[PDB]
């Protein structure tokens, strides 16, 4: 529920005035919102639950073939037709095989012959759609307060205190209004109908382990398959091998477990929890709206702390750019203002970095009191104060890198998003905006086209054909073709590298 | 990797003499059929790729049999 | 054996000046020799008995996996290493995962997970060599002589009569003399060693049905193996499947069995017979060498049936031109010879057709003896009559076809004979000539670069090579260069077209 | 088929990350090493079909590559 | 804690109003600070001292070789296979050799063989991080009072006359306010977390002696590693050696040990003192913030001595430009500043050259008090004259150089420390101002690309390099390359230089 | 592989000081007093392969000091 520890974490910073922003809250990704005068919230989707679902076809990749029959014919009789065509469940081939006076023939000449061969297959791998009106994402909410680095990833005691909850988006319900103890009221306004295309999935459960597949690659494969609460096989000749023709009988073996094929080609399936006809997905994304206008910084009429503060360990940096430390609190007052800041020199001791934890304060009134704070100091060095006078304290800290590579990060990062999300990347983080929708709009459009082009190509065929496409833009003679040569091999070529293969 | 036709001169037939024909075209047709999109493009590359009508077309088929078998 | 109703059956002529007749006994197809002077024999080889078998490489196709074990390590530090990775009989798989505070860990980052499980094979394929020492051909000699219908494919009357005979062929003993009583002896010389390329394949055993594998495509396969008599598995990590790093416990899960898969990839795998360490069959080839010089002919001194003869049936087409009927003498005149034949006309009476059986005759000296013949009448309305004056019995036959249609088909059955054999083909019905030594010559150095640069092309790709190679040819400027072209296209489109796929 | 990639957005892992590189290029090297005397037909092919050196070496590459995946 | 009799010393003259001044100490360096009235300082870092280090990987140098085995193979039938192909303490290795019936084999040939042995190391080479978070620098401040020339280095006496402190600076503390008896307080503040890269070096211990090397050089060894838990050995190939292919036994031995190619490689590697898992070095740098604003002068209220002062020995030449010299004070009137000034000549009395002792004066109230005062003396000859009237001592010394040869000794000073300091150099006693800030950003800019291009060249490679740049920039047409060609390599000929090598 | 001079910025000496300025011209200069008749080779081939006076003396010390250290 908690955004510490995250490898995935995006920041976004809210505008003077901004009541809301759109959010794609990403599989195991979490997304903190920083706005001025109000307390940074982390809300993260944690997994996505559909219920009931519904099967559609089952095929079946374990064969048992019993009850061989055959029927033999004469050269001169035409074909033979075995008497179990009238019965289902056999699966029945004609063949052709030398008949003689050796065979009990009457003449000379390639006989027919018809092997029919019971065909049941125990183990079948059952697929099943998404009803849409049975998805519920879950999605928590956590408010930077006072919390322990013991306490901060527990949920019972965020709970407790009010800073943070888990709640249920469903399409009945799409919004929640979760209630605050004294940091006020945030509502979330998301899309769950929108967020997964269930159409576009299946939940395939093969042996023991499900997967999320695609329904056109269900649909393709070449296997026994029967639909939902049938046992009319089809495509039983695929599981069936037919020996060599004789006259007197055909032997028909069924071919091997197929479970170990289907593991081989569900390379690219999305594993995914399956228990009491109950699918949980812990990827996919969800757009969804904040709203913070009810949403008060608590702490801001209380006092500044007046005791000393202690480093209870070394600040770790958490990889995105900020660091959190941990402070106990000597003094017993009670619930007072932590004065911590990042400054870039001892002597100056001018706010050079912000707080991610916006407005810390001790709430507890012991007489030791463990206060986790997270900063976001500035490239170079700088140092970590609390306090002032003799009571100050400070922590040295460097932050390696630098605003360029930042910028180069973030473009990459947006790149990243806008190829996993389409056009759905462009909600991200986005208050309104003309400049906004226009790209949306456009990049609908693009994606569609590129989609309907070159949808089904592995990362080997796109960086193949965008290495070609940009060759041949680079001696296309026209300004116009070669720009859009180049255009089309340069994202087919992104996309090869982006999957990181 | 599949076996293939053997090298042993037989007459009867193999272990599975009834896909041989389908033995590889099942992948390039599914994949054709599921993405028919892609038929435009190995079209338009391949005319804007040869000279000639014969490298045309040459190009347009290799284009047509690399993306569905992808190596 | 008797190739009464088969196929595949070869006719060669004896040529007047050899005393020997170079032959290719294929699987499954029969070669029928026809001399002036001399008795019918049909030479034909059963199988391939190799045994002794040594096993090579033994791959597993179903594994499990259990006792799971994992070890994190913090981030920035050695990478983890689980303490069962010491221990034999486990497969280990690093990765990284995200640490943080929440875990138990110091610094926020990508820490290493090291997780390891304990590989157990349970059903596994095994492959074995042929030993040229103990490859063991069975080679069977038949003469047309007196037979019935029912007694014409019983191996113990032909024996019994001294007119067939099944030996064996081993490089330790490449000739055998079969002894025929009063029909002289036959003797074989044929070649075992070079006969199958026994070093090119493997015996593949996979589940309960046994393969003839070649011996590049069994060590190709990307499954755990271990050599003879070695309990330690090599590439475990194939039938091993690590779903998602977590610090805590990542899951390990066996994938299904590859049996399905197994018998997938062998899709052009020939299907022999294995049991007790032994390998038998059918298919393949063995040159040999017959020699005819002792061959004598038997019924020579008996006198013509005086009786009268009677038609057991409608003779029957065998489908290679020849026309088998059988007699029945109600004469007691003893051992007698047939005075059937074949002619073009009731006013004629001069025989046009050749006698298959050569010289017939009543073996028994009792009455109502059955007598089965084949004959080979000319294309066009013919009559085969038997006996002469009051007592002739005649049956009109029409045999189908034309002279210059029995030339394609043999001109098609040799270029089929030459691609399913390659150079050995030359040495099929040849007495010797400078013309079948330089064939052959030539044909090993064209063929041995035809197979270094077409080796291991299927029908579809050999069918586009062929004719992207005509097409070039069509269209070239020097005419050495498109000959060449034609002749290599020519060849890929006639071998594409042989699988008849 | 294989599946391929998924479309749902995923941020962890697949079902079968591994191999996602070697996953189209295991039969393709494999081929290749198993008889190499077609590498050299590819080549003179694509040299002599195409006119241009980009037109010859996209040729090569092209049967290359759709010799080993015969569709 | 003082610069008196060290090589590497440098002087700050601090301009008037500025009330600090950046540093940054380096090892086995000294840096005086002389103010326009404040008292001079002489501030460096005595060690870096990092405990609590964390094993990373440990290599091996010495193994032993014991439980040989042998497995072979006849040819033609893969690769032999030991039963000892278990992790634990067995690595093997697969071979050829000649087999035949003398052998017992069945076949002649390249038979294959699979040797094992046992695999112990002895003595290892253990490898350890250093965190971060227990790094602490020894930084000692030293203020020019009455000192004599017995207690100028004694630290006991200094510390106890409250002239002298040595002080932890830590990262949780990085600001230290040293106090003085008279002098006031001297408040420094450093920088710890970035003083030295210690995320770019490790410290190995080879035997007994120990190292700081970097962390490229150690993970390139090929070497038997293993890792930090005591674990299994890895790439224990290259401390074997497998004598000669022999089908019944071939014999494998132990090289021998390779703590003298170890230690040969450990080339550059700065030798550090390790004990008790802490490691303690003299070298580095730490950039510190030295501020004066409470620095006071002593004894400023004192009146001058009327009584006579005698020189006890002879001045003695710093190498630094300055002279320390030890006045007796034969008079018992108390505490009393010293007259003592340098001047150019007798008959004007002028002083000319600064005093490093700002404000001598006498201690103690003794018969016979020593005071050891140190002066700066004009280039040339001077006189050290102490009193005035028929008291008066005068000392002549004479003062070798010139302020143009002062300028190019300090040039190459400043050049040598850019070169070995890097950016850090451009902090070196700036007081601010935007010509330090626009040199440091330019320099870093410059230096990133700089070592990206020149990292790992060694000096005789850069010089040749440099060389060849050079000849290309003389030979160049375009003035634009050709300034840029001479300029990197003189770049690269200085640093080839510098290391005097 | 040496180690090389460190990047601490050391004023004292490191591990081996002493052999600094030999380490990376002893084997050098034992390979070519050991055999003398490839200097001439070296001299020779930079000769006729730079078409300058310069280009000579670059190829000549660079044939020169490849060879002593194969690497
Ligand atoms: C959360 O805190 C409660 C009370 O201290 C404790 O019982 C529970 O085990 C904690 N949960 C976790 C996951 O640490
Ligand atoms: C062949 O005929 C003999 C003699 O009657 C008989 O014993 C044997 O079983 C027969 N075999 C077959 C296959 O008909
Ligand atoms: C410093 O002076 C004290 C005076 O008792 C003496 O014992 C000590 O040895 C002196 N230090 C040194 C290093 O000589």
């Amino acid at each position: 529920f908690n955004c510490l520890g995250m490898s995935n974490r995006d920041f976004l910073e809210g505008v003077s005035g901004a009541t809301w922003v759109d959010l794609v809250l990403e599989g195991d990704s979490c997304v903190t919102i920083m706005s001025k005068d109000k307390p940074t919230i982390d809300v993260r989707m944690m997994n996505m639950e559909a219920a009931n679902l519904a099967e559609v076809r089952s095929y079946c990749y374990l064969a048992t073939v019993s009850e061989l029959s055959t029927k033999a014919a004469c050269p001169t009789m035409g074909e033979a037709h075995n008497d179990k065509r009238a019965d289902p469940s056999f699966v029945c081939k004609q063949g052709v095989v030398d008949r003689g006076w050796g065979n009990g023939c009457g003449l000379f000449g390639k006989g027919s012959i018809d092997t029919c061969a019971k065909f049941a297959c125990s183990t079948k791998a059952t697929g099943r759609t998404i009803l849409k009106e049975n998805i519920k994402y879950e999605v928590a909410i956590f408010v930077h307060g006072p919390t322990t680095v013991e306490s901060h990833g527990n949920y019972s005691t965020q709970t407790g205190a009010a800073q943070a909850g888990r709640f249920s988006i469903t399409p009945a319900a799409p919004s929640y209004t979760l209630k605050l103890g004294e940091y006020g009221e945030v509502t979330v306004d998301c899309e769950p109908r929108s967020g997964i295309d269930t159409s576009a999935y299946y939940v395939m459960t093969v042996g023991t382990k499900t997967f999320l597949v695609h329904r056109e690659w269900f649909m393709d494969l070449n296997l026994p398959w029967s639909s939902a609460e049938s046992n009319v096989w089809r495509n039983r000749e695929t599981l069936m091998e037919f020996e060599e023709p004789h006259a007197t009988k055909q032997s028909v073996i069924a071919l091997g477990s197929q479970e170990g094929a289907l593991h081989q080609a569900l390379a690219g399936a999305i594993p995914v929890e399956f228990s009491s006809n109950t699918v949980k997905l812990t990827s996919g994304h969800l757009k969804c709206r904040v709203k913070m206008e009810k949403l008060q910084l608590k702490g801001t009429t209380y006092g500044v702390c007046s005791k000393a503060f202690r480093f209870l360990g070394t600040p770790a940096d958490t990889g995105h750019g900020t660091v959190v430390l941990e402070l106990q609190y000597t003094g017993t007052d009670g619930p007072c203002k932590i004065p911590i800041s990042s400054v870039a020199s001892l002597n100056d001791l001018t706010p050079v970095g912000r707080l991610v934890t916006v407005n810390p304060f001790v709430s507890v009134s012991t007489a030791n009191a463990k206060v986790l704070i997270e900063l976001e100091p500035p490239f170079g060095d700088s140092y970590i104060v609390v306090g002032r006078g003799e009571q100050q304290i400070n922590h040295h800290w460097h932050k390696s890198g630098s605003s360029i590579g930042k910028a180069f990060t973030a473009t990459l990062k947006g790149a990243q998003r806008l190829a996993a999300l389409g056009d759905t990347a462009w909600d991200f983080g986005s208050v309104g905006g003309v400049f906004t929708s226009v790209g949306k709009a456009v990049h609908q459009v693009f994606g569609g086209a590129f989609r309907s082009l070159f949808g089904g190509m592995s990362w080997i065929t796109q960086g193949l054909l965008g290495a070609l496409l940009l060759w041949m833009g680079i001696n296309a003679r026209d300004r116009s073709i070669a720009f859009t040569f180049l255009a089309v091999g340069g994202v087919l070529l992104f996309l090869s590298v982006n999957v990181h293969a | 990797q599949t076996h293939g036709e053997s090298t042993l001169s037989n007459k009867k037939g193999a272990w599975m003499d009834s896909t041989k024909a389908t033995r590889y075209l099942v992948k390039t047709e599914s994949w054709i059929l599921r993405n028919p999109g892609y038929a435009l493009v190995a079209a338009v590359i391949g005319w804007m790729l040869g000279s000639n009508t014969m490298q045309r077309v040459v190009f347009t088929v290799l284009l047509l049999l690399v993306a569905p078998a992808y190596s």
